[PDB]
């Protein structure tokens, strides 16, 4: 079995500018590596094979190199239109897929505004509590959300989801809910939620006591 | 050989 | 236009078996190989199966091999995957793909070219269930410059979709539904946000209006400031 192994993860670009992404074999494959690119919900659509034939229609500023183990996707001047997740696949011995690089909109760094929610009245009635910490708006993707609980890191009981970048202002929003039953959410008083982000000089926390 | 051509034969009989 | 379209997903118990079908046009179906390649929540893109252009070979990924069989039937333009012994780890998007096409056979190895957009399977023990809706009330803690965030945590609901307006769809500037999760109960659950303008609190009603079409469920809930 071949693994693809792609990089970087994610790349921030800007229109106009000329963008490399780079994709590894465990095993030489020779020239049989194509290259797709995918939109969030939209099929696949085949871009290069063999490495470095441009399919049909396929603007010209894109171009695939490599033989053997490594291979490159250059893009020599951004477009729009370019802005996705981008896969390679080798089809020398079945069909693997690298994870994918996902070529998204560079904008300043923008802190989030962090906000904290108690479980409502509501939900307690029901023997449940979700407490939810919402970041809103901030840019890069990269953030580190940890719950404590009178003061104590959790783990495994929280669960997180983001948005895909704003179209208009290429942020992303991000929630972390923490679960708890309603008998183990009225045993502790101190609920937090600390972020850690780029745009944050140090780690910012929201809080507060059960029942305020 | 799984990857060799899955598609007819252009030089079928 | 080539054109390929799936069919066949939705829910199924574990264990069970489902068949998934996908309508070729556009193109002489019989003188195509065929794959399928799917995609589970959280991982990579998965080749499943393949199937020779006349039907007299295929092979499978081992992650399916004895459970999977994959045929087609070329005088009706349609390929087949059927499953059998579903587990968890078999939810995903399943797609229907086009061996690379090449009349002319320049090369001695083949990839993939035209994908279909795909058919969902999600298998479950859930039973169909409408959510529950709580209200994420903003206070002063939820009040930043001038911006208040509120929200409606939508819990507990199979299978997906839900959809999520608030005021009846009069209000969508400064809102994030964002994506489900799934549960460890396996039900689902998502927030919808919404920052609003901190001097309209006291003036402006917010409601959120939830519609789960599986169950036939349509809830509003208001969504009321905190003096806190």
């Amino acid at each position: 079995d071949i693994q693809m192994t792609q990089s970087p993860s994610t790349l921030s670009a800007s229109v106009g500018d000329r963008v490399t992404i780079t994709c590894r074999a465990s095993q030489s494959i020779s020239r049989w590596l194509a290259w797709f690119q995918k939109k969030p919900g939209k099929a696949p659509k085949l871009l290069i094979y063999t490495a470095s034939n441009l399919e049909s229609g396929v603007p010209s500023r894109f171009s695939g190199s490599g033989s053997g183990t490594e291979f490159t996707l250059t893009i020599s001047s951004l477009q729009p239109d370019d802005f996705a997740t981008y896969y390679c696949q080798q089809y020398y011995n079945y069909w693997t897929f690298g994870q994918g690089t996902k070529v998204e909109v560079k904008r300043t760094v923008a802190a989030p505004s962090v906000f904290i929610f108690p479980p409502s009245d509501e939900q307690l009635k029901s023997g449940t509590a979700s407490v939810v910490c919402l970041l809103n708006n901030f840019y890069p993707r990269e953030a580190k959300v940890q719950w404590k609980v009178d003061n104590a890191l959790q783990s495994g009981n929280s669960q997180e989801s983001v948005t895909e970048q704003d179209s208009k202002d290429s942020t992303y929003s991000l929630s972390s809910t923490l679960t708890l039953s309603k008998a183990d959410y009225e045993k502790h008083k101190v609920y937090a939620c600390e972020v850690t982000h780029q745009g944050l000089s140090s780690p910012v926390t929201k809080s507060f006591n059960r029942g305020e | 050989d799984p990857n060799a051509n899955p598609n007819v034969d252009p030089n079928a009989n | 236009q080539v054109q390929l379209v799936e069919s066949g997903g939705g829910v199924v118990q574990p264990g069970r078996s489902l068949r998934l079908s996908c309508a070729a046009s556009g193109f002489t179906f019989s003188n195509s190989g065929m794959h399928w390649v799917r995609q589970v929540p959280g991982k990579g893109l998965e080749w499943v199966a393949i199937i020779w252009y006349d039907g007299s070979n295929k092979y499978y990924a081992d992650s399916v091999k004895g459970r999977f069989s994959v045929s087609r039937d070329n005088s009706e333009n349609t390929l087949y995957l059927q499953m059998s012994n579903l587990r968890a780890e078999d939810t995903a998007v399943y797609y229907c793909v086009r061996a690379y096409f090449d009349s002319e056979n320049l090369y001695d190895y083949y990839g993939m070219d035209v994908w279909g957009q795909g058919t969902t399977v999600t298998v479950s023990s859930a039973s169909t269930k409408g959510p529950s809706v709580f209200p994420l009330a903003p206070s002063s803690k939820s009040t930043s410059g001038g911006t208040a965030a509120l929200g409606c945590l939508v819990k507990d609901y199979f299978p997906e979709p839900v959809t999520v307006s608030w005021n009846s769809g009069a209000l969508t500037s400064g809102v994030h539904t964002f994506p489900a999760v799934l549960q460890s109960s396996g039900l689902y659950s998502l927030s919808s946000v919404v920052t609003v303008p901190s001097s309209s609190l006291g003036t402006q009603t917010y409601i959120c209006n939830v519609n789960h079409k599986p169950s036939n469920t349509k809830v509003d809930k208001k969504v009321e400031p905190k003096s806190c």
